[PDB]
């Protein structure tokens, strides 16, 4: 047998569902989304950290000339200077005042320890959901883990289900994301070899491996002016560190729905948002016909005290008399209640006490006992509480969430003025057919 | 890598009222809060806090 | 569960309530005032004899 409902999308919360097949007795299910995983498809365009300025050792052309070659290392920067008479330690290096020239050379590389202290630079792409799944019938219980796309069947070797598509799609992570020692940052980062000094990722290579680094960082030398030999360089300060002093709150702590970021991969688990729409293969063999289960004869409601919050702060009895003694499955037939029990043991005559939570002020919902219907009428109170640290089961309405007094008062007062000019409109048509019956 | 140990704050008193709460706190450090909702928005803040 | 009450203050007499939280069964709430003093702010003036 196939059925098709709509689970809500928030972990630990049990969703009960009723499944009437007409040969065959009514069947409890209950689904529960043990966890699950949105995770998106990234690529790593590069990877950043400080930089490490490497100055060669400065080399003299003695009394000749020298000239700026062509390197290809990472924001490679050469000059060429006139007569310096450089002095090391024995006051003299060279032999001609002039024309003595000097070659200052410097780059960058990676710091040693960027192997720990790095920051990964990802595009971010469509993300799927998978979420694990504990779903219950009668005796059977089954863990299935199973992709939310409507396509993808998840399978517990007879257990046939397809999942999905999400209601409303959603992803915490931005187009571009930023990974730091685990922390999740979503940064617009700049693009691979559009390297601007000062800001972050002016360092880019594939790998930390990687030997052909690019880096721009405004680094510029300047003429060597004190006597004794040193190559003077001045160099803007290491992005890095200025997006690492204002990085600001990682995504851990800012992604919406409740959603726990995590890494390695890239993913979102525990992510409570929107409703999916499942087409289930309950296999018939767990099915059981309604001729040997027992039919109730007789059963009655009566509601002891309720409350609407999220805990099940609400108590009812059902009295029933009934032929043989079984496994009852009990049901709430309502999109503003659920109960706490799914199957009773059912005597030949006696009660059963059960408990519910509502989200509806009043209790004015249909509990079904194998397959016979009955309406409880209750009036549940306010909440003593005012924070729990349980989520709402279930969803509030706009029909079933205003009690049956302030009903009452709101009909009274819209069916005045709706029966008022009705009265004028039947006035109006009597006084003239009067004036066209007496002319 | 390896790991260090982290002193842990002095669990807050929470104050409950009608769609709120409140945390008094005592940190005799700087210590850092954030609290973000469950819901479309996540309202996201952060603070460092210190004295009571 | 917090229930509020307003026990009159008269010393052996008990006095009982029901609290009533939804989901779960009433319980009993007998209150009494075994001992109760009032004592001033008291400081002395002087002395005589």
């Amino acid at each position: 047998f196939e059925h098709a409902t709509t689970v809500p999308n928030v972990p630990g919360i049990p969703y009960k569902a009723l499944v009437e097949r007409a040969g065959y007795a009514p069947l409890n299910l209950e689904i529960t989304v043990v966890s699950s995983e949105l995770t998106p498809s990234t690529n790593k365009e590069y990877v950043t950290c400080r930089f490490h300025t490497v100055i060669p050792s400065p080399q003299v052309k003695c009394c000749g000339s020298l000239e700026c070659k062509a390197s290809s290392k990472a924001d490679y920067t050469c000059r060429v200077f006139g007569g310096v008479y450089p002095f090391m330690w024995g006051g003299a290096q060279c032999f001609c005042d002039s024309e003595n020239t000097q070659l200052s050379e410097a780059y960058v590389e990676f710091a040693p320890d960027c192997t720990i202290d790095h920051a990964v630079a990802l595009k971010v792409h469509t993300a799927a959901l998978k979420v694990g799944l504990r779903i219950v019938y009668g005796n059977t219980t089954a863990h299935l883990d199973t992709f939310v796309n409507g396509v993808t069947p998840g399978s517990s070797r007879d257990l046939k289900v397809i999942a999905g598509p999400i209601s409303a799609a959603f992803s915490p992570f931005d187009h571009k994301v930023v990974i730091r020692k685990g922390l999740v940052y979503n940064y617009d980062f700049p693009e691979y070899g559009a390297m601007k000094p000062g800001a972050f990722g002016d360092i880019q290579a594939s790998s930390l491996d990687a030997t052909d680094i690019v880096a721009r960082t405004d680094i510029r030398l300047l003429k060597p002016s004190v006597k004794n030999i040193h190559v003077p360089y001045t160099q803007a300060v290491s992005g890095y560190e200025m997006w690492k002093n204002n990085s600001g709150r990682p995504l851990q702590e800012t992604a919406p729905f409740g959603c726990k970021i995590e890494v390695e991969p890239l993913r979102a688990s525990n992510c409570a948002y929107g409703h999916i729409p499942i087409s289930i293969d309950i296999p018939d063999a767990a099915f059981v016909r309604s001729s040997e289960s027992p039919t109730i004869l007789e059963v009655s409601c009566t509601v002891a005290d309720c409350i609407y919050s999220a805990d099940f702060g609400g108590s009812l009895t059902l009295q029933y008399k009934a032929d043989r003694e079984g496994h009852c499955p009990v049901h709430s037939h309502s999109t503003t209640a659920v109960l706490k029990e799914a199957t009773t043991h059912v005597t030949a005559v006696g009660s059963i006490t059960l408990h519910f939570s509502t989200s509806s002020p009043q209790a004015n919902f249909i509990v079904s006992l194998c397959g016979k219907k009955t309406t409880c009428n209750a009036e549940c109170k306010p909440p003593a509480d005012h924070i729990i640290g349980e989520p709402h089961k279930v969803d509030q309405e706009f029909q079933a969430a205003v009690s049956k007094t302030s009903w009452n008062w709101l009909l009274a007062l819209f069916g005045g003025a709706s029966s008022l000019i009705v009265v004028g409109l039947i006035v109006l048509v009597c006084s003239s057919m009067l004036i066209n019956t007496r002319r | 890598p390896t790991v260090c140990p982290v002193p842990l704050a002095h669990t807050p008193t929470v104050t409950k009222w009608f769609k709120g709460i409140t945390l008094h706190l005592t940190a005799t450090r700087p210590t850092l809060l954030t609290t973000r909702k469950l819901g479309l928005r996540a309202d996201a803040t952060a603070e460092w806090i210190t004295g009571t």
